[PDB]
């Protein structure tokens, strides 16, 4: 189809390559991000091909700023290049405006770079779906960006493998007045629903944005939530 | 042309699926390796009556298969 | 389409509420319905039906009746048949609002 | 006189006994096709256009 | 809870479970969930049947539904249906199991849905209605096929599958293998009911006329 | 669901009052008048109070009568408005309300005539069957057999046009009920068996009572293999019998040849058979038939046996069972004869060939007499 070239339109008006990128998305790692009354919780699985893979060596939740946490859909190396760009962009905004980058604005710049990669005839977009949690002016924000350059705001959402079940889960297993603890419980529950196989401190990692600051969970805390609970 | 022809193949398959007349007791069954693909138009419930999974044999099932052949 | 050639055009838009009612009644005429069936609600719960998918929904209700060896259909059968024939169970999240708006 | 009255190896000569115990799949397909191929007239008196298609999915062999 | 249960002081629990309710409200709802699950498990598991078996469960259903702890109430009701099945009360067991299935169908909580359908199949088998038990077992089978089954859940499901496949006398080898998997799972979680499976295991081999 | 008009619980209580052993019972006055005043059957209460020794509930009877008159007045004015100003659907609803209340007040002639006019002017076939079902319920409530038969054939004729499945299913239960009312247990058992899993006639009576009727009629009507395949192995039947051990024992004892327990259960079940507002007129017959069937079962596996053996098996004494076999053999219901000197029953059941010959010769006369009467078409 009209996918071998990125800079041309199909007769129906679709640029097939970017929905191919979105098909690469949701085939990767499952992950779920929800917005609670106070904070924002992003959870992702850590399950490798073999037990030799020391998973703590490769974090997936990355703090862009002390107030921003970032998770991806599963496209590892593309996520790494994009997260480097996002970190540098956040630094530029932090120094230019002398204020920390807004979550929505940070997602806007990241999606702008994403769109910049959605042109020309000799490059390809990063097939990564990005979940961004942040705190701005006392308000919590959860945003999702996609390789097409578009971005949106979600109270709760999920992407990766078996994402439709996560969507239904956050449809009926959610209310906007969730406390932080119950928010992490909802996140690990939808992770259990979406994932295949059990989890321990090894198999999940979670980042939580609270208005004081963001922090990625230690694996011990990840087991505390996932195991002996739910 | 190959792409257009495979699309016509799919459309003719659906037309025959809906087109085989009543009082004909033909059954049509399709095998697949992935099933996460496959056009939902073919997965339309008006012509799909059951979707049966055949995952890799695990414990018990592997034991049963080995016993049966052996 | 050039004038001296084929002369008339006809549009076949997706069936509306009344059309969905008529298709439901027509195809379920042969079906063994049960008191308490309210086909109007099923028609309302199926916006943007394609007409043929209404035949699909009645066939699905009949299939639910069959797999339980029942020769009769109820409102509940059609209601959970809607859940399968809604056809956006594989949709509503192929990223439509994005990159197309 | 009037006398009193299959294409290939299509007849496979394999039984459920030879099957490696896919019991759940056995039941699923048996309801899916075997009853329709045996008793489609009852599913006709239901009026539902008795079954036409089922999907087989899994790893290759 | 553990010390008051294992020592047989469960008669005092009738106050303790009521003493901690505001405490359960103050702390996170899921922490209260874990504590309530542990307390009810430790209570019902022993011989402490003393005039409060289904009563405390009843007012805790009321407490959870009033506090909008709906999911805690459905889990508690699944435990209550299990108790009802144990108490040979299969009629009301069917009633609560059915309505629990309806609400669980309002949501998409397959994890408890498989257990509820499993209990439905068990109580249908207890009432000699083999077809309904088979249908419930098949529904639970697909629902569990959706997710990865924990060893406890997998063992229970396979034990019931073997029981049902034995209730039909047309074949025992598949029932034998199902009991084998159930026993393997139970031994893996070291649950006592393993011996029960181990019994049914041998039963099949006696039924296969190959002792 | 279908409306409970007329209410057959009222008929059951009235029939119970028709029995002298229960006319002195005060266990009915609490509930029957509870519904009697609610449904306001002025004609039926008037018939009752001048027939079963009970008398006027002054305020209840006054509210009864006056509410019936004023309700009929408003129904009449609404029907008149509908017929003068509204289409056939609104008049349909108006006369539905009129006939429904007229049956509600148990006015046999009034309900009959109102449902009659409503049926005559019915718009379409869908409403035709339902009126027949109301009138069948009224006929059963008064136990008017001729009305029941005519309504049954009317429903048959109207379903003949291709009525939908719901009316067809309900007609099976109604027709089986009719067959029970007319000692036709052979067809009643098959009708009840066909709808045991599809029974939805709550307006008549509950499901457990239906399965009791089913097991009652099946044992008398069906032979042992059919009893095994369609009742013993009928999953829903055992499912409901787990809640009803009393009839489960009565069935299993006959099937498992536990004849003494079977006789105890049959003696018990004869009481409910008698109290039953529909099963009473045939009750003795039913109680009789099982006996021979029971005997016919026990004598099946023996060529000869001492009377003491069956006496102990049925938990009865030698003289009683001897008299029972005397009657039943005298009636020709058993193929055995008694050597009272040694006190031994001895079967004389014909073999397959001998039975075949006896049926051949019997049907031979039943056909040859028909031919002979058909003869003399020569020389009129």
């Amino acid at each position: 189809g009209y996918s071998f070239s990125l800079t041309t339109f199909s007769p129906s008006g679709k640029l097939v390559q970017i929905e191919y990128a979105l098909a690469a998305v949701a085939g990767g790692a499952p992950s779920v991000g929800i917005k609670a009354a106070n904070g924002v919780v992003l959870a992702t699985e850590k399950k490798q091909k073999s037990i030799l893979y020391d998973e703590r060596s490769v974090h997936k939740v990355e703090p862009i700023t002390k107030h921003i946490g970032l998770v991806y859909s599963g496209m590892g190396p593309d996520y790494r290049v994009l997260v480097h760009r996002a970190r540098k962009l956040a630094q530029q905004y932090y120094l230019v405006y002398q204020e920390p980058i807004p979550t929505a604005q940070l997602v806007q710049r990241v999606a702008s770079v994403m769109q910049e990669y959605t042109q020309s005839g000799g490059v390809r977009p990063f097939g990564v779906s990005l979940l961004i949690c942040g705190w701005n002016e006392g308000r919590p924000y959860l945003f999702q960006s996609d390789p097409s350059g578009a971005y949106f705001a979600w109270k709760a959402t999920a992407h990766g493998k078996n994402y439709v079940n996560g969507k239904t889960f956050l449809e009926k297993r959610y209310n906007e007045d969730l406390e932080l603890e119950d928010a992490i419980h909802t996140a690990i529950l939808t992770l259990k629903e979406s994932f295949e196989g059990q989890m321990t401190e090894d198999n999940i990692e979670v980042g939580i944005c609270n208005e004081a600051g963001f922090r990625r969970l230690t694996p011990t805390e990840v087991k505390d939530y996932l195991a002996a609970i739910a | 042309g190959a792409d257009r022809e495979v699309q016509r193949i799919l459309l003719e398959l659906l037309n025959q699926m809906d087109g085989f007349d009543q009082n004909v007791n033909v059954k049509v069954i399709m095998a697949t390796n992935r099933a996460d693909t496959l056009d939902p138009a073919l997965l339309r419930p008006g012509r799909l009556d059951r979707k049966i999974e055949f995952p890799l044999p695990d414990r018990r099932q592997k034991r049963l298969i080995f016993s049966t052949i052996t | 389409l050039r004038p001296g050639r084929i002369d008339r055009k006809i549009e076949f838009p997706p069936p509306n509420e009344e059309a969905r009612l008529d298709i439901l009644k027509i195809h379920s005429r042969k079906m063994n319905l049960t008191r308490g069936i309210n086909l109007r609600k099923i028609a309302e719960l199926m916006p943007g039906a394609s007409g043929a998918e209404v035949k699909g929904v009645c066939t699905e209700a009949g299939m639910y009746a069959l797999r339980e060896r029942r020769v009769h259909v109820t409102q509940e059968d059609f209601e959970m048949a809607v859940a399968k024939v809604m056809q956006k169970d594989s949709e509503k999240n192929m990223s439509i609002k994005k990159l197309w708006k | 006189d009037v006398l009193p009255p299959l294409t290939s190896d299509q007849k496979p000569d394999v039984m459920y006994a030879d099957i490696g115990g896919m019991d759940i799949q056995k039941q699923e397909v048996r309801e899916a096709v075997e009853l329709p191929l045996t008793h489609f007239e009852l599913y006709k008196q239901i009026g539902i256009d008795p079954p036409r298609g089922v999907l087989m999915y899994g790893p290759p062999g | 809870g553990s010390l008051l249960a294992k020592t047989g002081q469960a008669a005092e629990l009738g106050g303790l479970l009521k003493y901690v309710r505001p405490f359960l409200n103050s702390i996170s709802k899921a922490k209260a969930a874990r504590l309530v699950r542990s307390l009810l498990d430790l209570f019902l598991d022993m011989e402490a049947a003393t005039g409060q078996e289904v009563e405390l469960c009843l007012e805790c259903i009321e407490w959870a539904k009033s506090e909008k702890r709906t999911f805690l109430r459905q889990a508690l009701e699944a435990r209550l249906v299990s108790l009802y099945f144990d108490t040979k009360r299969y009629q009301e067991a069917l009633h609560l199991g059915s309505q629990l299935l309806r609400e669980l169908k309002k949501m998409d909580d397959k994890a408890l849905l498989v257990e509820v359908q499993l209990l439905e199949s068990k109580t249908y088998h207890a009432l000699s209605n083999l077809p309904k038990a088979r249908a419930a077992l098949t529904s639970a089978r697909t629902t569990a096929n959706a997710i990865y089954c924990p060893p406890k859940l997998q063992a229970t499901l396979d034990m019931q599958s073997g029981i049902i496949h034995a209730a039909e006398e047309k074949d025992w080898k598949t029932a034998y293998s199902y009991f084998y998997e159930a026993f393997e799972g139970y031994d893996s979680i070291d649950s006592p009911k393993a011996i029960t499976s181990l019994k049914y295991m041998l039963l099949c081999k006696i039924m296969l006329n190959t002792p | 669901g279908l409306p409970k008009n007329p209410d057959l619980r009222i008929a059951q209580l009235r029939f119970l009052l028709s029995l002298p052993e229960h006319r002195g019972d005060a266990a009915v006055r609490d509930e029957l008048m509870a519904a009697v005043r609610d449904n306001n059957m002025a004609p039926y209460y008037e018939a009752l109070c001048k027939s079963l020794d009970w008398q006027i509930d002054v305020d209840l009877l006054n509210k009864m009568k006056k509410a019936n008159e004023d309700e009929l007045k408003r129904l009449d004015e609404e029907l008149e408005d509908a017929e003068k100003n509204l289409g056939e659907s609104e008049i349909r609803d108006a006369m539905m309300a009129k006939a429904e209340y007229l049956c509600r007040i148990g006015d046999k002639e009034g309900a009959l005539t109102a449902f009659r006019k409503t049926y005559d002017k019915t718009v379409a076939l869908g409403h035709r069957l339902d009126i027949v079902f109301y009138l069948l319920r009224i006929g059963l409530f008064y136990m008017d057999n001729d009305l029941i038969t005519r309504n049954t054939e009317k429903a048959k004729s109207l379903i003949e046009e291709g009525g939908d499945w719901d009316r067809r299913n309900r007609l099976k239960v109604y027709q089986g009920l009719y067959c029970v009312a007319i000692r036709d247990f052979k067809q009643a058992a098959e009708l009840f068996l066909d709808t045991v899993s599809t029974f939805t006639s709550y307006e008549l009576m509950d499901y457990k009572t239906f399965v009791t009727y089913t097991v009652y009629v099946s044992m008398i009507a069906l032979e042992r293999p059919d009893l095994r395949e369609k009742v013993i192995k009928g999953a829903e039947i055992l499912e409901v019998l787990h809640s009803l051990p009393a009839v489960r024992q009565y069935l299993f004892s006959l099937y498992e040849c536990r004849y003494s327990v079977f006789f105890q259960s049959l003696a018990v079940v004869e009481q409910e058979m008698k109290k039953d507002w529909l099963f009473a007129p045939h009750y003795r017959y039913y109680v009789r038939e099982m006996r021979i069937h029971a005997y016919s079962q026990l004598l099946e596996s023996y060529r000869s046996l001492t009377l003491g053996y069956m006496a102990e098996a049925f938990g009865v004494g030698v003289e009683f069972i001897d008299q029972e076999l005397s009657r039943f053999i005298a009636a020709g219901r058993l193929h055995c004869k008694i050597d009272k000197v040694n006190e031994i029953v001895e079967t004389n059941r014909p073999d397959s060939k001998n039975w075949q010959y006896q049926e051949t010769i019997k049907k031979g006369d039943l056909l040859l007499n028909r031919v002979q009467k058909l003869s003399r078409v020569i020389n009129m």
